[PDB]
Formats: structure tokens, sequence, C-alpha cells
């Protein structure tokens, strides 16, 4: 309809709405119809600007736990604009939260500005804002990633927001990469677990095929495959599969391959090109 | 009796916080709610009304300052700013931060919220707004000043009192 | 002197714990 | 054991703070750059101490009960996260193309 | 369109910028359009608060229609009748639409509403032309009616009416505003009323000044001519403050303020006005005009 | 009770709570529900003519609690305490 | 064995601690009111901040390793379910909100073809 009165109309009503459901609140039907806005945000591919008021007005107020779970979606579906004015009303408090509340909610609040992330690009398809959201996302976990004593559970979270992010220019067709830091990159390339080795194999190789479509990137980005290709061919993550080669072969890469790291195959075939053979 | 953050030694693990503000009663749930639970490190929990703090040759470090404001009165802001006067600048780099309570209830609010804004911008302090009254509030600030104590006393390496306020610095 | 318990004392100490002016106003009115 | 190497650590970080205050004892953008220059050569130390200790850590492992259920609970719940990745991954290359054919169309 | 800019301007509403300077009302007669007999109807008489959203399609002309449709609500919620008036003159500017009247009449009126705006521009400033703009409400009889009338208007005009809520600083501004104002015939002593806060009910402190006492002590915490400035009330405060604690050695500081009352007007933190005296009458709607406006943003 | 917790300026509260005793007791305070002062005492900071009336379900109650609550001070003033001593509930003060 | 070694480096930093906190006692504290508070807090912050960055500048056995590696082993076996439940439950959520978008994109086709052949059926009419 795009019909400007209605707009009015509707922001009015639904500003008053929340108004007066969070004066009374001080809960189930309250939850409900925040799901059901949330359900119609779903809907109409784009953010109102009633909740966004409302989320504004009652961030700085927010203990973080009355109603996480629908504060925490609307922040997903917020309008597009530059980042200099949101972050002084908005991500200010957001930090707040972040640098001093659970592991989990920083996980929450990942999944969160990922989601942000994809329908700020989904929308778009200006590069200077989301430039400094994820320069500014970044700082946030490496200052958490050291916060919580490196724990993987969040490394996790950081890792799969940052392969929604490699695909910037095969999704959207716009000609920007940014490049994740080194500490995270240090700490998840030689982590112990295995699951990392996986996606951090997987990241690198969708970051190659990135570059590859389309200065400095270039050098951290090559200095980075020195860097894995000297970890690389052992890796004490990998010692369970060598215990494991040791109760049943010259070769027992194939044995890993099995056990199911076909994200390795991606890596180690198409990537590095130094043995393209297996 | 202007208090220093660098005065004595602290013990094995130990950790002190400080709360001023004019409600005894609000301050001592809000203790009673700091230690419901204890982590590795013992804490310990200090309640005063104004400052300077009174003499005690026996006092630990106080490695946490934390003042309690109140939007309903007037007297708690006159109370706060006459106490900021008998402490150094140095517990200002992140060894200092603001409580405002019953901020939710606009209407209850007697001092607008842009004064205490302006006063905890004027010295680069942290400002986190609570209300004491509901218990999950409480609860989850209760958890949000253990671990901004942890943070602080120098227990998890990597970061210190400057660098978090660094990190909760207001934008303006 | 409270003896200063040296560093040993207290830290073998919290390791074993783990297991507990009424006539000025009568005066001008 | 843990317990004195956890104190170790903190008066580190202790003695670290006092060393810095009383060598501080005698505008916005040189703070800034303050900030920066500080996170990057603490992140560089960091990365460097963490490395070297636990590749010592490593080397040890490699120099070598509840271990055989340790592997296969990582082996199994490792291959569940790939499954789970390559799930979402083709989830997400569905939504994206029609998250777009929407758009176009509205 | 519209939203744009009002999403702009709202992202530029922050607590930040100093609380600007207020002009002090002067003695100001009754203007010709305002009938006094309407007024005075309307004056030495109680009202409620109510901050509303911009009217939708409102017109001025059929307001039998309107008489009717609240009568058939009533009849069907159910010797009662629904009386639309117009009311000039009490309108800030040409920008403030006009005001009106209603009433219901026991066939003796039982229950008054009065729509109204003025100096209120910014909510007109970010309005369409289809709407209408009076969100100020004043309700003065029994509450049932109040809310059905509230229910009829929120199903016709898609609105609702909130209560609007006066804090202490608003309170205390607006004490200083009124005790600003000259008045010939000091009819009524200013007094202001406290609420210590405690679940049980607690002492509740009422403190009255004498009207000469009052304007002396105001002339002389008065800086700026013709204007009132967060300093002059901050200093009034503190020297009712500092006058109490000498007497009684009580910091009346630490307790709410919940109703003040002076010679010309009277309001109350729950949403309660008392109006007595015309010559400020209109810059009294204009102040509290801004509340509901702050409300509504 | 919980000797993690240090209470400082215990004893402006221990002070404050026997002054507090002291004066009001520990029997129930008679009901009493109005009381009124008619004021009129030199400005010193022409007198100034004050009027003030204290309206409460239970007075000597919150009176009482004033002083923990700390919103007065410890020792209150004799116009508040002499109430059931003085037995007069209405009062007039002069410079 | 390295506990005692790490004992005594514990007692020398702790005496390292003492004779810091006693240089630095000897130190008029400090006095601020509100006017001249921000310059001097961001004089004494910058300050920190370079003998911080300066002094960062500046910078066992088998038996512990190992016992520390089965602590991070078991810490890692004991808490992957958590974000294996995770993965399913965001499994079962995608393919929720996939068929989700299925659905919608399907009403919103005939949506468009109703209101194709209403638009053609118009301009055919006048």
């Amino acid at each position: 309809v795009r019909d400007e009165p209605v707009l009015l109309r509707f922001y009015y009503w639904l500003s008053q709405t929340l108004q007066e459901e969070c004066i009374w609140y001080k809960g189930k039907e309250f939850t409900n119809f925040l799901d059901t806005i949330i359900r119609a945000e779903c809907f109409l591919q784009e953010g109102f600007y009633s909740c966004e008021a409302f989320l504004y007005k009652s961030l700085p107020l927010w203990d973080g736990l009355c109603c996480r779970s629908q504060f925490l979606q609307l922040v997903s579906w917020i309008p597009f604009s530059s980042f200099s004015e949101v972050k002084p009303l908005l991500f200010d408090h957001l930090a707040q939260l972040f640098f001093t509340s659970t592991i989990y909610f920083k996980c929450s609040v990942l999944q969160s500005l990922k989601e942000l992330l994809q329908n700020w690009l989904l929308w778009l398809s200006s590069m200077n804002s989301v430039s400094k959201l994820i320069h500014y996302v970044g700082w946030l976990s490496t200052t958490a990633m050291r916060l919580e004593s490196n724990n993987t559970f969040l490394l996790h979270f950081i890792l799969d927001f940052y392969e929604k992010v490699c695909d910037i220019y095969i999704n959207y067709n716009l000609p920007l990469v940014v490049l994740f830091p080194p500490g995270i990159f240090y700490s998840a390339l030689l982590s112990l677990d295995t699951s990392i080795l996986n996606q951090l194999c997987f990241i690198m190789h969708r970051y190659r095929k990135n570059l590859t479509a389309a200065s400095k990137t270039y050098q951290e980005f090559n200095h980075y495959l020195t860097s894995m290709v000297g970890c690389l061919w052992h890796h004490p993550s990998f010692l369970s599969y060598a215990v494991s080669f040791l109760l049943q072969w010259s070769w027992y890469l194939d044995y890993l391959f099995s056990q199911g790291l076909q994200g390795l195959k991606l890596f180690i075939r198409s990537s590095v090109h130094h043995s393209s053979i297996p | 009796s202007v208090l220093r953050p660098l005065d004595k030694l602290p013990g094995l693990n130990t950790a002190t916080i400080l709360l001023v503000g004019t409600e005894d009663a609000l301050l001592q749930q809000l203790a009673d709610s700091m230690l419901k639970e204890d982590c590795a490190s013992e804490l310990k929990v200090h309640l005063a009304k104004s400052l300077p703090l009174p003499s005690s040759v026996n006092r630990p470090r106080i490695d946490l300052i934390v003042f309690v404001v109140n939007l309903h009165s007037k007297y708690s802001l006159q109370n706060t700013e006459e106490s900021l006067r008998h402490v150094d600048a140095s517990f200002f780099l992140g060894k200092v931060c603001f409580l405002a309570t019953g901020a939710g209830r606009e209407s209850h609010c007697s001092i607008h919220r842009h004064t205490v804004v302006k006063l905890a911008h004027t010295y680069q302090s942290p400002l986190l707004y609570c209300d004491l009254e509901v218990e999950g509030f409480r609860a989850t600030m209760a958890q949000r000043l253990v671990r901004v104590l942890q943070i602080c006393a120098g227990h998890v390496p990597g970061v210190s009192a400057l660098n978090l306020l660094s990190l909760l610095r207001s934008s303006e | 002197r409270q003896a200063k318990k040296s560093f040993s004392t207290l830290f073998l100490e919290t390791v074993k714990r783990k297991s507990e002016d009424t006539k000025l106003i009568e005066d001008e009115f | 054991d843990r317990m004195t190497l956890l104190l170790r650590a903190q008066t580190k970080q202790q003695l670290l703070e006092y060393k810095s205050m009383v060598d501080a004892s005698e505008i916005e953008a040189k703070i800034e750059d303050l900030e920066n220059e500080i996170e990057e050569v603490k992140v560089a130390f960091e990365i460097k101490k963490l490395a070297l200790d636990r590749m010592r850590l490593s080397t040890a492992l490699k120099k070598n009960s509840v271990l055989m259920d340790n592997m296969k609970h990582l082996l199994e719940l490792n291959k569940l996260i790939m499954k789970s990745q390559q799930e979402s991954w083709d989830l997400e290359e569905k939504l994206l193309d029609i998250r777009k054919k929407r758009l176009q169309l509205k | 369109p519209l939203q744009k800019r009002l999403e702009s301007v709202r992202k530029q509403s922050s607590f930040i910028l100093t609380p600007p300077r207020r002009k002090i009302p002067q003695c100001s007669q009754l203007q010709e359009d305002v009938d006094p007999q309407k007024v005075a109807f309307l004056l030495h008489k109680q009202w409620t608060l109510y901050s509303l959203t911009p009217l939708y399609k409102f017109s001025y002309s059929n307001l039998k229609e309107y008489s009717r449709l609240l009568n058939a609500f009533i009849v069907a919620e159910k010797n009662i009748k629904v009386i639309f008036s117009t009311l000039l003159g009490m309108k800030g500017t040409q920008r403030d639409p006009e005001a009106f009247l209603v009433q219901i009449v026991s066939k003796k009126v039982l229950w008054t509403g009065w729509f109204c705006c003025v100096f209120g521009d910014s909510l007109l400033e970010t309005v369409s032309e289809d709407f209408t703009c009076l969100p100020l409400f004043l309700a003065n009889g029994a509450e049932s009616n109040t809310a059905i009338i509230g229910t009829w208007f929120q199903k016709t005009f898609d609105c609702y009416f909130s209560p609007l809520a006066i804090n202490a600083f608003n309170l205390s501004w607006m004490a200083a505003m009124w005790t600003a104002c000259k008045m010939d015939h000091y009819v009524a002593t200013t007094e202001f009323l406290w609420s210590v806060p405690c679940s049980p009910q607690s002492l509740d402190i009422s403190f009255a000044i004498h009207p000469e006492d009052a304007k002396a002590l105001w002339d002389s915490v008065h800086k700026t001519p013709g204007e009132v400035t967060q300093e002059e009330v901050d200093l009034f405060m503190d020297c009712l403050y500092s006058h109490f604690h000498r007497h009684f050695k009580i910091h009346l500081s630490a307790t709410r303020l919940v109703r003040v009352s002076t010679s010309v007007a009277s309001a109350h933190t729950d949403g309660k006005i008392k109006i007595l005296c015309h010559k400020y009458l209109i810059g009294v709607l204009a102040y509290l005009t801004e509340l509901a406006i702050f409300q509504i943003e | 009770m919980d000797s993690r917790i240090i209470h400082e300026n215990i004893v402006e509260k221990e002070r404050v709570q026997r002054i507090t005793q002291e004066t009001f007791g520990d029997y129930p305070q008679p009901q009493l529900e109005f009381a009124q002062y008619k004021l009129e005492t030199k400005f010193k900071s022409e007198p100034l003519r004050c009027l003030i009336k204290f309206s409460s379900p239970h007075l000597l109650e919150a009176l009482k609690s004033l002083a923990p609550a700390g919103i007065a001070d410890a020792p209150l003033s004799p116009l508040l305490t002499c109430i059931p001593n003085k037995r007069m509930n209405y009062f007039k003060i002069r410079d | 064995n390295t506990e005692e070694e790490l004992i005594r480096e514990c007692e020398e930093m702790w005496k390292d601690m003492e004779e810091c906190q006693n240089k630095l006692s000897l130190i008029g504290t400090e006095t601020l009111t509100d006017s001249n508070a921000q310059l001097s807090l961001l004089i004494m912050q910058v300050k920190c901040l370079t003998a911080e960055l300066s002094q960062w500048q500046k910078k066992l056995t088998e038996d512990v390793l190992i016992t520390l590696g089965k602590e991070e082993f078991q810490k890692l076996r004991q808490d992957l379910e958590m974000v294996l439940s995770t993965k399913e439950s965001k499994n079962e959520k995608l393919k929720e909100d996939l068929e989700r978008e299925q659905r919608w994109l399907d009403e919103q086709q005939q949506i468009m073809e109703s209101l194709n052949v209403l638009h053609s059926e118009l301009k055919n009419k006048v």
C-alpha cells in the first residue's frame, strides 16, 4: 500500500501499545504479543520504527533479563543507518551489557548482530558503515575472547558469524571484504578442537575463493597462509586420530578423511595448491 | 581522610567492594544479593553513608567504589557530590562506578536523568541503570557487580581498570 | 602489632576454612 | 597447585599495575592511538605466550583410562558438528536466493 | 515522507541539551472570543490529564453526528444526553486546532471532556493534513463515563488516552513558574505537599507559606527579570529545604513532592489540575501541552 | 550474620537507633493522626510565617522510623519529641 | 619440585610488590573539584597508558602439563554438548523458517498473478 497516513497511524498505535504493555508488566501475554510482533516482522522484509523507538528508550533501563528473547530478536530488524548515530544511543548500552553479562548472552548478541548484518546486506542488495560495524563487532569479539579465558563456546559463534560475513562479494555483488583480527586467527588456528580446525579450513577456503573471484589485505592473507602451511604439513588436536591409528599404512590421511573432514579435503585440494593431488 | 587505592596490600585472592548511599535497607539487600553466591575469591562488602570514610587502621584495600544514586531525591545527589571530594583522582580511573535506581519509573524520578548522565560523563566513569526493588533486576545487577569486581581486581589476566573504562566509555 | 600473620599462615587458614547539642534549639525558639 | 598458580598470576598483574602506576607518577586522538597500540602489542604478546606454552604442551603430549572416552566423544561430537554445519550451509544457500527473489518481487 | 524526518528528529532527541529558560507569563485578560461563562464553568474545577495521539479524520462540522454516536454507544453499554460545543479563543497559535467541549447532561452536567492544544507545534510540524492535533484531554466526572468515552474514541479515531504523569522536577519548575506570576489578589496561600516513600502509609508533610513572604523570597532569588532559569528553581528549593532543616533538622530533600498549590492554580502528580485565575490560564495549558508532546515523543 | 559484610559508620547507626529508642520507647506509641504547627520566626539565612500540617494514619511511628531511614538527624527537634510529653498537638513558634 | 620454585617466585614478587607499595606511598595523593577534574583525569589516564605501554614493551615439568591437558580434554568433552544442542535447535529452526519462507513465497505468487491479471483487465477495459 505504501500509504503515508496509515504509517503514522500504525506507528502511534504500536508505540503507545508497547508503552502501556511495558508499564503494566512491572508477563506471558506481553511475551505472546511481542512474539506475534516478531512473526509479523519476519514478513514485510523490513523493520518497524515503533519497536525501534521503544528499544532505544528501554535499552538503557534494560536489565538484560526481563524479555531478553523478545528484545534480542528486534535488534535483528533495525533499519540501515550510518554507524555514527546508532553507536552513541544504541551500541553503547549493548557493549555495557556485553562486557558484563553471561557468555551465553554474548553468543546471543553475536547471533543478533550477525542476523542484523544479514538483513542489512539483503536490504542493500554506505560500505563505510558496514566496515565500521564489522570492526566494532570484531573488537568486541577479541575482547570477549580474552575475557572468558578463551572459551571455544563463544569462538564457535565468532567463526560462524565470520563465515556469514565471508560471502559478501559472491552473495550481494559488493566489492568489500573485511579480515578478522589476528588474535582470533591465532587463537582458533592452533586451538585444541578439531571442529575449530575444520571451520578455519573452510573459512580460509572461502576467503581465497572470494579473493580470486575479484593491498595490505592480500599481504595479510599470504602471511596467514604461510602461517597455517607451517602449522600444517603433528597437530595435537589430531592425536586422538593417531591413537585410533595405533589401535588399528604410511598414508593415514584417508582414515582422517573417512572420519568426516570433508572441509579439509576442500581446503587442501582447492586452496593451498602446494599438493593438489590427495 | 582522602581514600587511596594504593595504600595497603590485599589478601590472598581477596576482593573488596564499597557501597555509598543513603538508603541503608537498599544497601543491605544489595549486599545480600552480592553474597548470595561466592566465587573462588573471597569477597568483602563495605557500606557507608558518606565520605570521608571513617578512620580504621585495619582497613584492607578497597578495590572498587560504587555510588548508588536515587533519582527520587536530590538529597542522595548532594550526598554524592559532597562525598566525591574525599577521594583521589586515581579512583576515577575505572575504580569508580555509578548505579542509578528507580530510573524506569519516569514518574517517580525526582531529578532528571540528564543531570546524572552529565555528572557521569564529566568524570568519565561507567554509568549503570538498575532497579534494586525488583528481585530479578537486583540479581542481574548482582552478577554484573561481581564480575566487574573480578575484572577490576586483576583476577583475570589481560585487562585493567583503564581497559574496562575504555570499554565502558560513552560516546558523549 | 596485631601480629601481621605471615602469608603462609593466612594461606593455610583460607585453605582449611573451605568448611564454614540537645540545648541549642530550646535556646533559639 | 591451581590455587598457587592463580595467586601467582594475580600477584603478577598486581605488580605490573603497581609498576605502571609508579611510572605514571612522573587530547583524545593521542589517547585513542594509545589504546590501539597497547591492544595490538598486548594481543601480540598473548599470541606468542600462548603459542609457546601450549606448543610445549603439544610436544609433551607427542612424547606420550578416560582418554579413550574423551577421544571417542570428540570424534562423534565433531562429526555431528560438521553434519549440522553442512545442513546450515545448504539452508542458508536456499535462504539467500529465496529472500533475494522475494525482495525483487516486493 | 514524514516518517523519515520524524525518525531523525526523535533520534536527535537525547537528554544532552540544557533545559532552556522559560518566559514568565504576564497578566493577560481573557480573549474576546473567550466566553467568560464557559471558562468560569471550566475554572474552579478539578481536571484529570490525558495525553492523546493526533485525531484521524476529525471534522468540527458533524458534531451532532458525534453526539448521537456517543449516545448510541452509551445506551448500548446500558435519561441522559450528550452535548458537543465549540470553544473559541484558547488556542496558542493559529496552527493549533480549534478546541471543543463534550458534556453529559442528565435530563445537571455530570461528565465533561475538553480537547485542546496550546503552543503545541512540534506535533503539528510532524503531522500530515488529515490529522487533527489536540493531544491534551481534561476529564471531570465519573471514572466509568471517562472509560466509556475513551473506549468510544479508541474504536472511532484509532487513538488512546494515556494518564499523563508529572515528576518532582517538572512540578517544582511549574511551582516556580506560577510563583513568578504576579497576582493582584492573593486569595490562596501557596502550599506544597510531600510523601515519604514507605510501604505502610506514613507522614505526608504539607508546607504552607504566606503569599507575601513567598513573593519576597522569590524576588530575592529572582535574577533574570521576566524569565525563570534552572538555577532559580534550584535555589528556591534549596532555600526551602534549608529553612525546613533549620526549623526541624529534617532533610525534606529525601521526600517525594506530590502536590503543589498556589494562588492561581494547583497541580498533583497523579494528574489533578485545579485552576482559579484566568489571567494566566492560557499559558498554563501551553506548559502542560509540552508534556503531552513529551509523552507522545 | 554474614560476617563477610563489614558495615562502616556502624557507630552512627548504633547511636541513631539508641537515640530513637530512648526518645520513643519500646511501648506502642499512642495512635495520633493529625498535627499542625503555626510558626513565625526570623529568616536568618520581617520574620517568615510558616504553617505545617502532618497527616498520617499512624503518627509517632513514621516519625519513629525517620531517623533509622536516615531522613532526619539522629536527635529529632523538640517540636516533635514532646508530643506525648508536653501533651500539646498544635504549636506556635516565634523568633 | 616446580611448586617450590613457583612459591619462591611468588614470595619474590610479593617482596617486589611491597617495595613498589612503599615507593609509591611518598606522594601527596590528590585533590580535585568539579571544574578541573576532566583535564586532570585525562592527564592521569594518558600517563598511566604510556606507563603500562612501556611496561608491556619491556615484557616446568611434564606431570603438570599432562594434568592440565587431562583437565582441558575433560572440560571440552563436558561442554561440547551445549554447542551441539544449539546446533540441532538451530537446524530445526532454520528448517521451520525455510518452510515458512516457501509458504509465503507461494502465497505471494498467486498474489502476483492476480494483481497482474487485474491490472491487464483494467488496462484493456479502458
